[PDB]
RNA sequence: CUAGACCGUAAGGUCGGGUCGAACGGCCUCUAGUGCAGAUCUUGGUGGUAGUAGCAAAUAUUCAAAUGAGAACUUUGAAG
């Protein structure tokens, strides 16, 4: 299919961080997002925008949001590439509410 | 690069703590070439090194 | 030169060494024994899969109180590990011996690890501090590693008078 | 060094082969700091234990870039 594609996802961080230790809720949220992007785009290489990291840690280490709207852009690895030819780039989506949104495909052009 | 010395110099020159010294991440090489307090002063002047204003302790609730 | 016992043709062999290597001797012995006798490219692919935890190094001698894994299944074992530091050192020597082999003119596709040997290098000494003002040794167990890659290559009977006569008798009553 | 050989009940002696590099034996006598398994023996070296016990107090780290062969840990920025 189209190796380079970008989509809109909402991730239920509530169930993924359910029961997780308080001091590692936000670091676990980072790892769950990387796992999420790996599952959806099939890329081992996942890179999170610092503004997405800021979104994760907005309410501190213990107060990750239940749902988070993400824009995942699978692209072509360049600049003296690593092993993989493709990588996923995750950046946050500014929405007043991250609820009641479906996975959609973003047109680059 | 290692800018640990430049940030300490910038704190001394500007007169703030190291916690208040902002070094431009896009000017790492130019900062690295600044090894003297005179060079730090010129970098503060042209804005490569910025004073990074105080976080406010508001009294309005008090 | 002067390796351990080898029984191969030096003309179609190449070799590599690393001495005094700061890497666990027990782990490196197991890693070496895991690729002993394998074809060279099969072992290098396998070592890459060990690095990313898809396949394991079976631990057969130095394994008391190791954990258990399903990745030991293919080797008939339950105790297997992923010694990344040993694997890096071995695959570094595999690369060198390969470089030596096609420097000598050897063919790549017929190369197999004919000899791989790990020996204890001299220990590097540190100290660890114990209860009641006691000091104990805190030692590294370094490794000497050597390996050779080789191209895969493709009574008079004494009879008594009775025995001779019986043979003659069988010949005159058989045809 | 040598599950190669021979002599002696034995302490031992001799020979072959490998390694090695500068001295050393047989016999008659003289002399002793003259023979080790032990001494919680002395000094030094080395194991099993064992890749084991563990590396858990001081609330806590995270994203990206830069550097570099290599970055959980270096630097810078962002954030907590
Ligand atoms: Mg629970
Ligand atoms: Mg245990
Ligand atoms: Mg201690
Ligand atoms: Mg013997
Ligand atoms: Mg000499
Ligand atoms: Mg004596
Ligand atoms: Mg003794
Ligand atoms: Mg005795
Ligand atoms: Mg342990």
């Amino acid at each position: 299919l189209k190796d380079v594609v970008t989509r809109e996802y909402t991730i239920n961080l509530h169930k993924r961080l359910h029961g997780v230790s308080f001091k590692k809720r936000a670091p676990r949220a980072v790892k769950e997002i990387k796992k999420f992007a790996k599952l959806h785009m099939g890329t081992d290489d996942v890179r999170l925008a610092p503004e997405l990291n800021q979104a994760i840690w907005k309410r501190g280490v213990k107060g990750v949001e239940y749902r988070l709207r993400l824009r995942i852009s699978r692209k072509r690895n360049e600049e003296e590439d690593a092993k993989n030819p493709l990588f996923s780039y995750v950046e946050p989506v500014l929405v007043a509410s991250a609820k009641g949104l479906q996975t959609v495909v973003v047109e680059e052009d | 690069a290692n800018l640990r010395t430049q940030k300490r110099l910038a704190a001394s020159v500007v007169g703030v703590g190291k916690r208040k010294v902002w070094l431009d991440p896009n000017e790492t090489s130019e900062i690295a070439q600044a090894n003297s307090r005179n060079a730090i002063r010129k970098l503060v002047k042209n804005g490569t090194i910025v004073k990074k204003a105080v976080t406010v302790h508001s009294k309005s609730r008090t | 030169a002067r390796y351990g016992a080898t029984s191969t043709n030096p003309a179609k062999s190449a070799s590599a060494r690393g001495s005094y290597l700061r890497v666990s001797f027990k782990n490196t012995r197991e890693t070496a024994q895991a690729i002993n006798g394998w074809e060279l490219t099969k072992a290098q692919k396998y070592l890459e899969q060990v690095l990313d935890h898809q396949r394991a190094i079976p631990f057969r001698r130095f394994n008391s109180s190791i954990g258990r894994t399903a990745q030991g299944k293919e080797f008939g074992v339950t105790k297997a590990r992923w010694p990344a530091k040993s694997v890096k050192f071995v695959q570094g020597l595999l690369q060198n011996a390969a470089a030596n082999a096609e420097a000598k003119g050897l063919d790549a596709t017929k190369l197999y690890v004919s000899h791989i040997q790990v020996n204890q290098a001299p220990k590097q000494r540190r100290r660890t501090y114990r209860a009641h003002g006691r000091i104990n040794k805190y030692e590294s167990s370094p490794s000497h590693i050597e390996l050779v890659v080789t191209e895969k290559e493709e009574k008079v009977v004494r009879l008594t008078s009775r025995q001779r006569g019986r043979i003659a008798a069988q010949k005159r009553i058989a045809a």
